[PDB]
RNA sequence: AAAGCGAAUGAUUAGGGACCAUUCUCAAACUUUAAAUAUGUAAGAAGCCCUUGUUAC
RNA sequence: AGGUGUCCUAAGGGGGGCUCAUGGAGAACAGAAAUCUCCAGUAGAACAAAAGGGUAAAAGUCCCCUUGAUUUUGAUUUUCA
RNA sequence: ACAUACGACCAUACCCACUGGAAAACUCGGGAUCCCGUCCGCUCUCCCAUAGAUAAGCCAGUGAGGGCCAGACUAGUAGUUGGGUCGGUGACGACCAGCGAAUCCCUGGUGUUGUAUGUU
RNA sequence: UUCCUCGUGGCCCAAUGGUCACGGCGUCUGGCUACGAACCAGAAGAUUCCAGGUUCAAGUCCUGGCGGGGAAGCCA
């Protein structure tokens, strides 16, 4: 919070510093992270996550995500 | 170094398909909207056209009309037809073409109600003939147009195309006409042979063929004249077994005759049909598989 | 202004839709005129023979005049002050009827056979089209679904 | 039933560097070998390294069907000792090979037309092609009724007797 | 106008697996989409239905 | 941000056959670029010349035949009084 | 209901892979004298309809397939017409009378139909 | 700032869109000389300033950038 304080000094205008709900730079709720992490959901590939959605190959799926069906 | 997929996902998103009939490659659209199309000022005036289409073992002839939601049949008329005016062997090559043309043309006279105004040439001699508008009490009486549509076959000098085309005109429906295509036609000397193309209306291309394998080659005649030769139709039969399919074909188009046991009706083998065909999974069907497999690929 | 000749600014109306360029319906061609139809234009651009200029583009007029592969329309073009009758030669491919006045002739004679029945039957009947009226007395019950108390929801989440 | 690997063609490419007498000895040698006319292939484009011009004629050719092309392509591994590379034989169920000293297929040599090379290429196929080549309804041919590498290389092992690696 | 770029064209950040699946941000002379306001025409007697007449189209 | 004062007997007109740019795989010299074969390939090519539309059994490319780039004056459109 | 010829809308019809197809038809097919056209009967053209086959074309079913089509959400959000001696230094914003979208995720579906001729 | 012009071997320069090219000096080798110059025989040497575009092909034709030079910058 500190070091964001300091850099808004050389914008012109106002900027607010807020708290995001989410984790980190994912768009889901804290809560919505752990349930999916728990259900095993998440594809850790990289600095990001990958999601698993019901369409799709069911082999590449299941190959990709072998927690979320066992 | 490494190629990428040309397809991938937006070559599907962003493409877009063919006409049915060009996909499935029957129809040439550039050529039937110059066919189809009349001028505004014959406000309703149909466009007749003589569809010829040679499918193995068979010739179909029609005479089209066309609407804004879709084609309509005038008249048609099929080779396999010719079986009851005696035409047994050789459905599909040149002269059962001219006769398919000469049934049609009886055929769309009848209809019509002018097989008595308009009758053609009724001995052909393969000379270059237009139909012309006959002579009556009330004076000149014009005859029916039709317009030759040859869909995708080639249109090269001595093509059962133009066969078909000139048994036509012969039975009395007039067709937009030359002779440059004819068989005996001289590119280099513009004359018609007309011992040659009346010797290819009656079949005698064939004969020739017969003589000629019966003088060299006994076994290629006996394979691919087997037929023929079981039936007993010689090579001076021909010419002959054509002529009265001709007058036969002007005394009555609509001979039926002919037939193979036993006949029957439509209902009861659209009940067939249904029992032959295969019904699509429900959702509980397809949702009820995916979870099998899920079960069968973890426990593997 | 530096640059006015025909086709100026016909980059988008001119052009055709995203996925339905190419081959042109025939049943275009198929379509049967008569002098006094109403007709809507609309240039396809895929032909570049017999068009109307782009300020005809979108308009409708009445049909005045039948040739081969062309029909003459009368369409009135406000210029400054005044209209002017415009007699505009183009191909079947750029019109179409316009469905407003087919939704008119079924109503004429859907009236005819209204005043019919009516005088047939023998009670007069309205044949004006009435706008829309006030609702009327009307009682509303309660017994399967009740009122819903909704209230304004709090600022509460920031995101 | 009719998954039978044919010889569809015979194809015998001869590209000499320039055009001029030595192109024209080329049509005789292929005319010789063949039997039929040549065709002579013109340029793409023009490139200084190579020396050659746009729409300069550079290479000829023909097509050998039938009979004609299977004694032409015994003769041509006649000479290859009926030894093939793994490496010649295409994934589309083609193969092919080059020879130079076209005098060892058996055409007697001549001054005045001289040493010359040539590519055999071969096309193989099965008894239903013509659906993709007719004008009317063109479609194309079925997954399962496709020629693969390991197809044409047991039919080349097994009908030629000739070794390949 | 807005919107879009895990859609074409162009610009552009970062990591990951062997080019692929993702990620951040954009377009007056880009776009699959797509408003609000404005905009063309029709709402009939010079009309509609039945029979029938004229013509060199 | 650019263009014009030109160019074309074909690059005009008609008809027929074919499919392009590109990528993958393979063949003596031959290699990143020569020519040949197959597969994929919605135009990512070409259409004299700026840019924008349009075009796939074509409007592109090759082949065959021609001169409608002719005669007669009218009606209409755009700039517009 | 199925097949064939000609179609209409022109992906719910397309692309990839797997499996199956009774009757007839479509098709692959056999031959190169004549008509015809090619470097090559590959294509086109002509003759055969006997032989062989559903291997392919074609049709059907399958795929938590790609795409496409429709709906829901996004969202009464973004945007916009008229109004005030409304707020704010301003950038802009709220309210009054109205109109009112589009992504990402999510779900469902995978051609309909006309004429004519036939089909066990 | 505006307009115009030029950029080529180590140096100074010329150039017909159709062969990466020329002339002189310079450099290299041999000969003559006791030796060096001069002289006589022969060789080698260019990312045509740079980045794009047209055409089958660019040093040549077009655009921009870099370096240099010339001309104009007036009435008050
Ligand atoms: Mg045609
Ligand atoms: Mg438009
Ligand atoms: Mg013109
Ligand atoms: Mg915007
Ligand atoms: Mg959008
Ligand atoms: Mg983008
Ligand atoms: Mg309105
Ligand atoms: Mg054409």
């Amino acid at each position: 919070l500190e070091a964001l304080r300091r850099s808004q000094y050389k914008f012109p205008g106002r900027q607010k510093i807020i708290i995001s709900k989410n984790w980190g730079f994912t768009p889901l709720r804290r809560e919505e992270y752990l349930e999916k992490k728990a259900a095993g959901k998440l594809l850790i590939d990289g600095a990001y996550v990958q999601f698993l959605g019901n369409r799709g190959s069911l082999e590449r799926n299941m190959k990709r995500f072998p927690d979320a069906f066992a | 170094a490494f190629h990428k997929l040309v397809k991938n996902s937006a070559y599907y998103s962003r493409f877009q398909t063919k006409y049915k009939r060009r996909r499935e490659g029957k129809t040439d659209y550039y050529a039937r909207k110059r066919l189809i199309t009349q001028a505004k000022n014959k406000y309703n005036a149909p466009k007749y056209r003589l569809v010829v289409r040679f499918t193995n073992r068979d010739i179909i002839l029609q005479i089209v009309s066309s609407e804004i939601t879709g084609d309509k049949v005038f008249a048609s008329a099929y080779s396999h037809e010719l079986k009851a005016y005696g035409i047994e062997h050789g459905l599909t090559n040149w002269a059962a073409a001219y006769a398919t043309g000469l049934l049609l043309a009886r055929r769309v006279l009848k209809k019509l109600g002018l097989d008595e105004t308009f009758k053609g040439v009724e001995e052909a001699d393969g000379e270059y003939k237009l139909t012309e508008a006959a002579e009556t009490d009330d004076g000149e009486r014009r005859p029916f147009k039709a317009f030759l549509d040859v869909g995708l076959a080639r249109t090269s000098t001595g093509a059962r195309v133009f066969g078909a085309m000139k048994g036509a005109s012969d039975g009395g429906i007039f067709i937009p006409h030359s002779e440059n295509r004819f068989p005996g036609y001289d590119m280099e000397s513009e004359e018609l042979d007309a011992e040659t193309l009346k010797k290819y209306i009656f079949g005698g291309h064939v004969a020739e063929y017969m003589e000629t394998l019966a003088d060299d080659d006994e076994e290629r005649y006996k394979s691919q004249f087997n037929r023929y030769i079981e039936d007993d139709l010689e090579a001076d039969g021909l010419e002959d077994l054509y002529a009265e399919a001709h007058a036969a074909i002007r005394e009555d188009p609509f001979k039926k005759a002919e037939s193979e046991a036993p006949k029957k009706t439509k209902e009861e083998w659209k009940a067939e049909s249904l029992k032959y065909k295969k019904s699509k999974l429900t959702r509980e069907q397809r949702a009820a598989g995916v979870q099998e497999r899920i079960a069968a690929l973890r426990s593997e | 202004g530096h640059a006015a000749g025909l086709r100026a600014g016909t980059r988008y109306a001119f052009s055709r839709n995203f996925r339905e360029k190419g081959m042109i319906r025939l049943s275009t061609y198929l379509k049967q005129y008569k002098v006094g139809d109403i007709v809507d234009i609309k240039v396809n651009g895929a032909v570049q023979k017999g068009m109307a200029h782009k300020v005809y583009h979108g308009k409708t007029g009445v049909i005045y005049n039948v040739t081969k592969s062309a029909v003459g329309i009368i369409i009135y073009k406000k210029v400054k002050h005044r209209y002017i009758e415009k007699r505009i030669n183009v191909r079947i491919e750029h019109i179409q009827p316009s469905r407003s006045r087919d939704d008119f002739l079924r109503r004429v004679k859907q009236n005819a056979e209204l005043k019919k029945q009516a005088k047939a039957e023998g009670k007069p009947v309205q044949l004006k089209r009435q706008a829309l009226l006030p609702r009327e007395a009307r009682t509303i019950s309660v017994v399967d679904n009740k009122p819903e108390t909704v209230a304004p929801v709090a600022y509460e989440t920031t995101i | 039933p009719m998954r039978e690997l044919r010889i569809q063609k015979l194809v015998l490419n001869i590209c000499v560097g320039e055009s001029g007498d030595r192109l024209t000895r080329a049509a005789k040698v292929l005319e010789q070998l063949s039997g039929q006319t040549p065709v002579y292939s013109k340029a793409r484009y023009t490139v200084r390294t190579f020396g050659i011009r746009r729409n300069e004629k550079i290479s000829v050719h023909v097509t050998v069907r039938g009979p004609k092309a299977e004694e032409i392509l015994e003769r041509g591994l006649k000479v290859k000792e009926y030894e093939l590379r793994k490496r010649n034989f295409s994934e589309t169920g083609n193969f092919g090979f080059g020879i130079s000293e076209h005098i060892d297929l058996g055409i007697k040599y001549d001054p005045g037309i001289g040493i010359y090379g040539m590519d055999f290429y071969c096309c193989m196929t099965r008894p239903g092609e013509r659906v993709s080549r007719r004008r009317r309804a063109k479609s194309r041919v079925g997954a399962t009724h496709r020629i693969t590498r390991d197809d044409t290389v047991k039919w080349f092992k097994s009908r030629f007797d000739a070794i390949v690696r």
